[PDB]
RNA sequence: UAUUAAUCUAGAGUGUGGUAGGGAGUUUUGGAAUUUCAUGUGGAGCGGUGAAAUGCGUAGAUAUAUGAAGGAACACCAGUGGCGAAGGCGAAAACUUAGGCCAUUACUGACGCUUAGGCUUGAAAGUGUGGGGAGCAAAUAGGAUUAGAUACCCUAGUAGUCCACACCGUAAACGAUAGAUACUAGCUGUCGGGGCGAUCCCCUCGGUAGUGAAGUUAACACAUUAAGUAUCUCGCCUGG
């Protein structure tokens, strides 16, 4: 995840980007199941449907 | 005349997707642009029934109620109803409940005037701290009471601007033996109003042509001149 | 408008600190010519509840038909799961029935009738299943002129 | 009246018929559509006969193997049908046969029994009068 | 692979069926075979196991019938697969 | 069996290897043909893949006997020349609709859509107009006609009246 | 804004349509879910199963840009 | 009620045209990333919770960057999901390919469905054999809050976890919802088919879901896939 844009600008575009790495891979530290795994994609989807629509 | 299909200019028209089988009868099923309307054949004798049968109240001389607790619109309506013939009317909040309970609120009305009563004979006599939670009260009783404070009977009939909005009124006319008249939407139920009429509330073309008939009825029944229902078109009063 | 009682529930409701009192009452309105009305109420005692019930069931007054005056077919009323049952008793076999389904059934107006409660007994359920179980058989005239053919046999 | 479209056959025919009225008295509906059997038709005409349900039309394709029936259920004036919600007797594992001395009335001379006795469809008071028993079909009020 | 046509406008009894009972329970033995073949290579597939269960079973109430309707409807039909 | 295969040919190399890595292929499909000879030039490849970073990309798209595949992958992932071997089939999913001539609206009208910058169109990428004629050719039909008729029935109006007069 | 059933190819497969299969992958080799992207579907699960493809493909990084 | 004969299919299913899905199993490949190995550097920390601690470490640990071996599963794609006999399936691909979907007029022509008997599968654990222990982790070892504590947590580590023959043939096997047949709105929203159009906003019929009419239920709540409507069948609950 590349981000080049100025000085610091290039680090205010790479604020969003550390955001999502950081969301994304938080879950190789803590137990989970595929099935759980199945679970939360349903629950994130329902998230996903309901505020952002 | 009385309803015809000229007066009704484009009250065709609802929300997207919301329309119940039976009412399949008197608003034609969803349109390619995903459309409900309201057929007019229908709705002419629909309010020709209720137009009948309002008549033949007004005879009978009971009571009757044009509700206008609408925010503009119905509100005008009905003060022009008003201004045409004398009736008693509803425009603020019906509340939940004054027909099935209204000795409380017979009494709550009485109260009402009579402390205006004494404020009109009353000229400072107390502090004005007292005065000022004097017309605090009456501006709070009036705020709940605004529509309901001009009978001091049970209606004998009453008009619905609609079924869904008019919850509490149809409820109260349930409980009493009186038949109800409203203008129904596609999302709402026919299996509510006893006089169920496809006159919609979003498109204003039906709701003010039955509203001015609705109180032409009863000026032809008070032996008064009449100023609709006998118009091809009558006055195109399109809400914005 | 005899406006009986039949049961009353006693109830409380817990709140901070203590626990309000509030019994509900179950009442039956009839004035000897059919009317049947049944009204369910509570107040803090015991006056209040029943005359809440009473207002309540006399708000709505119904009459029923009587002919060959038992239930002429037989019936089981459910109200919120309460079995009451009621089948055709003959006009000379004398009147069998529970205390709650004898004073539902003579308030109507009929005679004799043969009665079966069944499971729980709790009377609120058992007014309800008897007065669905009653009111929902259908006279003889019903069928004869709501059908084309109009003998009723 | 043509169909335009053939109906999926049940598992049996008067549970078919009983499923198709009671789902179109459920959902407002006046016509229903059935199975055409000899058994059939003759039941549902002697319920026309008397005075339950409206017009019937028995549609035939190309032979008598292809047979169905359009039925319109009776409403009266006062919008109410007389169909009061129709059952079957001839129930599949549940044959109830009852003899000409066991030939019931319904509610006590108020409904209607359908009884096939030895010869064809019979209401309740002929069958008693005929001194003759056999399948009762079944019971409309 | 299914063999799907090919098996159908073989054991026909008339001109135009396509539906006969002697070319499903065909079919019916196609596919055993074919998922017979599936099940020995893939001993895990479960599906697949109660598929052909159901359609071997399925092709014995075919047989049962039309042994049981008409003689002549399965006289040419004595090629299931058995020994 | 509908077949596609995709070739990636040994890193940043010459085409001439890319077309050695072509003959080589070529023997590997032993009677099952269609193939056609085209290339993409030459694509990068993002993260480290087996050994490389670039390759020359090839497609040849045959048909036939489904059996020429396991022997295809495993002959060009053992040769070095060759970094990717990939074989498409019924696996992939798609569409080959005996009716495709209806859509050659929508082969026009997107064209379009991705040519939305102009001035010249009005319609936007997501516009709701509801263009379709509603066709359904989906009633199964069938000859019939009535046989029987009695006892006509008929009703009141179905516009409620309560008591039907009040005066 | 759906690429396949607006085209009317109908046809998904590796090398023909990939303009068409990126409109719904992000610059961050990344598919948008159903939710943002609003199509069919089918030719959406069709770009999933594409470009996780392209990613064994190397077309695109896995976790880059 | 059951049988007899055949044409009609209209459910059993079948054909032609199309058809979505991570179905399953078997097979093929790949490395982002860690560990061992290779290059190094470097100074005093690393490891981590509730505060820390066990433990690794001056011999070079942690870190720092890639590369061969290794094996795990394959960030987003991932759907008010699809598929799937519930069970379960997410890098990609192939073989068999089960079943989902319509256009299904056409087709043997009642053949049918449940189904105790029986057959199979039913996650995973664990475990017999052959592997890795790279990574994890039951048991285990230590520190730590509980009055101790085996229980929260952290660190490591054997079998095992992962693969194949597999076994136990058990579940929170959940839709806590047995199947098959015929029918029942609307709407909310994901999906498939045919049809015809730019795609959503088009129709039809279905798969998986919900609010909700009628209907059902003890209410919560089912509601087009019922717990409905009726049928058919099997098994079970007649108190803990």
């Amino acid at each position: 995840e590349v981000k080049n844009d100025d000085l610091e600008l290039a680090l205010k575009k790479f604020k969003r980007v550390s955001l999502e790495i950081r969301r994304l891979a938080q879950r190789h530290e803590y137990h989970l199941r595929k099935g759980m795994r199945l679970r939360e994609k349903r629950k994130i989807a329902q998230k996903k449907r309901r505020k952002f629509r | 005349s009385l309803a015809k299909l000229g007066e009704m200019r484009t009250h065709v028209g609802m929300v997207k997707r919301y329309w119940n089988p039976k009412m399949g009868f008197f608003i034609e099923p969803e349109r390619k642009h995903n459309n409900d309307h309201f057929v007019l054949e229908l709705q002419r004798q629909s309010l020709q029934t209720a137009y009948n049968y309002v008549k033949e109240v007004a005879q009978n001389n009971g009571q009757i109620l044009f509700v206008g607790t609408k925010n503009d619109y119905v509100k005008k309506l009905v003060n022009n109803i008003a201004k045409r013939v004398d009736v008693a009317f509803i425009t603020q909040r019906w509340l939940g409940g004054t027909l099935t309970n209204f000795k409380t609120l017979s009494i709550s009305i009485n109260k009402l005037n009579k402390l205006v009563e004494k404020q009109a004979e009353n000229a400072a006599d107390l502090t004005k701290k007292e005065n000022l939670m004097l017309s605090r009260e009456i501006e709070r009783l009036e705020k709940f009471f605004g529509g309901v404070k001009s009978l001091k009977r049970l209606p004998n009939l009453l008009i619905v601007d609609d079924p869904v909005y008019e919850k509490n009124a149809v409820a109260e006319a349930n409980i009493l033996r009186i038949p109800v008249v409203a203008l129904c939407n596609t999302n709402t139920n026919p299996e509510l109003v006893d006089f169920i009429i496809p006159a919609n509330n979003h498109q204003p073309q039906s709701t003010c042509l039955l509203m001015n008939l609705l109180a032409d009825a009863v000026a032809e029944a008070k032996a008064m001149p009449t100023m609709f229902a006998y118009k091809p078109d009558e006055e195109i009063q399109i809400e914005i | 408008f005899e406006e009986r009682i039949v049961k009353l529930k006693r109830i409380s409701k817990t709140t901070k600190g203590g626990r309000n009192m509030r019994f509900s009452v179950l009442v039956v309105v009839g004035n000897r010519k059919g009317k049947i009305g049944y009204g369910i109420a509570k107040a803090l005692e015991v006056p209040n509840a029943i005359k809440k019930a009473i207002k309540a069931a006399h708000n709505s007054l119904h009459t029923i038909e009587i002919h060959k005056g038992s239930i002429y077919h037989e019936v089981i009323g459910r109200s919120g799961a309460s079995r009451v049952l009621l089948k055709p008793a003959p006009q000379g076999t004398g009147i069998i029935a529970g205390g709650a389904i004898r004073a539902i059934i003579e308030l109507a107006g009929y005679s004799d009738i043969y009665t079966k409660n069944l499971g729980r007994n709790t009377p609120i359920n058992m007014i309800h299943a008897t007065m669905d179980g009653i009111l929902k058989q259908l006279s003889p005239r019903r069928v004869a002129i709501l059908r084309n053919k109009n003998l009723n046999e | 009246i043509t169909t335009t479209k053939p109906i999926k056959a049940h598992f049996d025919p008067v549970a078919d018929l009983l499923t198709k009225i009671n789902n179109a008295r459920k959902a407002k509906l006046m016509t229903v559509t059935t199975i055409a059997s000899k058994l059939k038709i003759a039941i549902l005409e002697i319920l026309v006969k008397e005075g339950y349900l409206a017009n019937f039309q028995v549609l035939e394709n190309k032979s008598k193997t292809k047979r169905i029936v359009t039925f319109n259920l009776k409403y009266t004036q006062r919008r109410i049908p007389s169909i009061n919600g129709v059952k079957q007797i001839s129930k599949p594992g549940l044959r109830i046969y009852r003899p000409f001395e066991k030939l019931p009335l319904v509610l006590n001379g108020l409904g209607i029994a359908i009884i096939s006795t030895s010869d064809g469809v019979m209401t309740d008071k002929v069958a008693r009068l005929k001194k003759i028993g056999g399948e009762i079909l079944a019971y409309v009020w | 692979q299914i063999d799907k046509n090919g098996i159908i406008k073989s054991a026909q009894l008339h001109d135009k069926d396509v539906g006969s009972i002697q070319v499903q329970v065909s079919l019916l033995t196609s596919q055993i075979k074919q998922l017979t073949d599936h099940l020995l290579a893939n001993k895990k597939d479960f599906i697949s196991k109660r598929g052909l269960y159901a359609k071997v079973s399925k092709r014995k109430r075919l047989l049962k019938y039309l042994k049981h309707n008409d003689l002549e409807a399965y006289r040419n039909l004595v090629k299931t697969l058995n020994l | 069996m509908q077949y596609n295969i995709i070739l990636l040919v040994d890193g940043s190399l010459s085409l001439e290897q890319a077309n050695q890595v072509n003959e080589k292929q070529q023997q590997t499909l032993t009677n099952v043909e269609g193939l056609q000879t085209e290339y993409l030039g030459l694509k990068e490849l993002a993260y480290p893949i087996k050994k490389q970073l670039s390759a020359h990309y090839y497609r040849w798209k045959f048909s036939g006997d489904n059996q020429s595949t396991k022997d295809f992958k495993r002959t060009a992932n053992i040769n070095k020349q060759v970094l990717r071997e990939l074989i498409i089939n019924l696996e992939r999913e798609y569409g080959y609709l005996a009716s495709i001539n209806p859509k050659k609206q929508q082969l026009a009208l997107q064209k379009r859509a991705k040519y939305d910058e102009i001035i010249a169109r009005e319609n936007n990428p997501e516009n709701p107009d509801v263009p379709v004629t509603s066709g359904l050719a989906s009633t199964q039909p069938r000859l019939s006609r009535t046989e029987k008729a009695q006892k006509p029935k008929e009703e009141l109006w179905d516009v409620v009246q309560k008591m039907g007069n009040f005066d | 804004y759906c690429r396949f059933c607006a085209i009317g190819q109908l046809r998904i497969d590796l090398i023909d349509d990939l303009e068409a299969l990126k409109r719904f992958l992000s610059p961050y080799a990344k598919i948008n879910p159903r939710r943002i992207t609003g199509n069919c579907q089918m030719h959406q699960r069709h770009v999933a199963k594409a470009l996780k493809r392209a990613r064994y493909l190397a077309l695109v990084p896995f976790v880059k840009d």
